[PDB]
């Protein structure tokens, strides 16, 4: 069962953020959904959360800035956080409470993967994937991006996992990201190597091919 | 407020027992208090709710006790995987008063391992564009500290290059570490050796990685 989060990514000051939370499978549960965010390098801070019964809490930060809603015909739930400065740059998550309480945090037992949101006035751009050709090394290079995530490279379509690192992107001093992800393979592998790519805020799907 | 944990940050041996504490000013309500571990790049993930009950599938090395306000993680045989952000949460009440730890990061030592080095040029696609990325990596070392040089045609290079380090990794502790060196077309097609040197206390000498272009 998983709590498929979505957003737009890269949003400008003062616009309004919409982001859902959808539960993609069936749970005889009846639970409670929790908003939380990230922001970058720092700790988790509760934004609001919505009871078994609807019932809808607001930290006191957020009481005047988020809306939160469910969509029953959906099994989609939804924050609204108006006005977005720069400070509101951060990874969203929403949680799941067993137990169907709106506001608790001591018993999160579902998470989603979190959906990033950087409020900024740069432009989107999408990314250009460039292979990294030759045990050995190879991978996958993704650069020239904004804004940082949400950004996904997985290798064969998930399928190799083994000694794959992806490392944090960095800001080049043009103002964009770019960031490798490699894998270490069996030193006289010939096998098809496809690292997939997507940068949703840019609508950007690659999948490249990485040959000797 | 944040309830507050100690310590920042700890550091201890695979196999050692080590604890985090977690302090409230008001008392929990009716044993609301739960631990989460974050690794990166990851979601927190419920190690312990209640005070003490273990989610499923969690190893038993993790116990968590305490009451009213005093509240504590136990790991008792560290292990490279425990690497991760640990954060208690707790609640108050039933009406909104619930919160978060600031956090505690928990690294783990290990015995020094020498890297691997990695050297990939351009590819011909960047080429064809106006830009040109050297990538030098290093992989599996131990501990952090590392010194990435580039050269090109022997001649020492600033200001063109960005690295970046993943975290311990799960298995074996390591490190692993990506350098980028970033030339304009014109300037890399007038040189011929491009190298990194890696300078680590795991080698007894620096180690040299490089291609001749073309």
């Amino acid at each position: 069962v998983q709590l498929v989060e979505s957003g737009p990514g890269c949003v400008k000051p003062s616009e309004t953020l919409s982001l859902t939370c959808t539960v993609s499978r069936f749970s005889l549960i009846g639970y409670a959904i929790t908003w939380i965010r990230q922001p970058p390098g720092k700790g988790l801070e509760w934004i609001g959360g919505i009871s078994s019964a609807a019932t809808t809490f607001y930290s006191s930060w957020a009481k005047s800035r988020v809306t939160i809603s469910v969509d029953t015909s959906k099994n989609q739930f939804s924050l609204k956080l108006s006005s977005v400065t720069a400070a509101d740059t951060a990874v969203y998550y929403c949680a799941r409470d067993p137990r169907g309480y709106g506001a608790a945090l001591d018993r999160l037992d579902l998470w989603g993967q979190g959906t990033c949101v950087t409020v900024s006035s740069f432009s989107t751009k999408g990314p250009s994937v460039f292979p990294l050709a030759p045990t050995a090394c190879l991978g996958c290079l993704v650069k020239d991006y904004f804004c940082e995530c949400p950004v996904t490279v997985s290798w064969n379509s998930g399928a190799l996992t083994s000694g794959v690192h992806t490392f944090p992107a960095v800001l080049q001093s043009s103002g964009l990201y770019s960031l490798s992800s490699v894998v270490t393979v069996p030193s006289s592998s010939l096998q098809t190597y496809i690292c997939n790519v997507n940068h949703k805020p840019s609508n950007t799907k690659v999948d490249k091919k990485v040959e000797p | 407020i944040q309830m507050t944990q100690s310590p920042s940050s700890l550091s201890a041996s695979v196999g050692d027992r080590v604890t985090i504490t977690c302090q409230s000013i008001k008392s929990v309500y009716n044993n609301r208090l739960g631990w989460y571990q974050q690794k990166c790049g990851k979601a927190p993930k419920l190690l312990i709710y209640e005070t003490s009950i273990l989610t499923s599938g969690v190893p038993s090395r993790f116990s968590g006790s305490g009451s009213g306000t005093d509240f504590t993680l136990t790991i008792s045989s560290l292990q490279c995987e425990d690497f991760a952000t640990y954060y208690c949460a707790g609640g108050f009440d039933r009406s909104g008063d619930t919160t978060f730890g600031q956090g505690t990061k928990v690294e783990i030592k290990r015995t020094v391992a020498a890297p691997s080095v990695c050297i990939f040029p351009p590819s011909d696609e960047q080429l064809k564009s106006g830009t040109a990325s050297v990538v030098c990596l290093l992989n599996n070392f131990y501990p952090r500290e590392a010194k990435v040089q580039w050269k090109v045609d022997n001649a020492l290079q600033s200001g063109n290059s960005q690295e970046s380090v993943t975290c311990q990794d799960s298995k074996d502790c390591t490190y692993s570490l990506s350098s980028t060196l970033t030339l304009s077309k014109a300037d890399y097609e007038k040189h011929k050796v491009y190298a990194c040197e890696v300078t680590h206390q795991g080698l007894s000498s620096p180690v040299t990685k490089s291609f001749n272009r073309g």
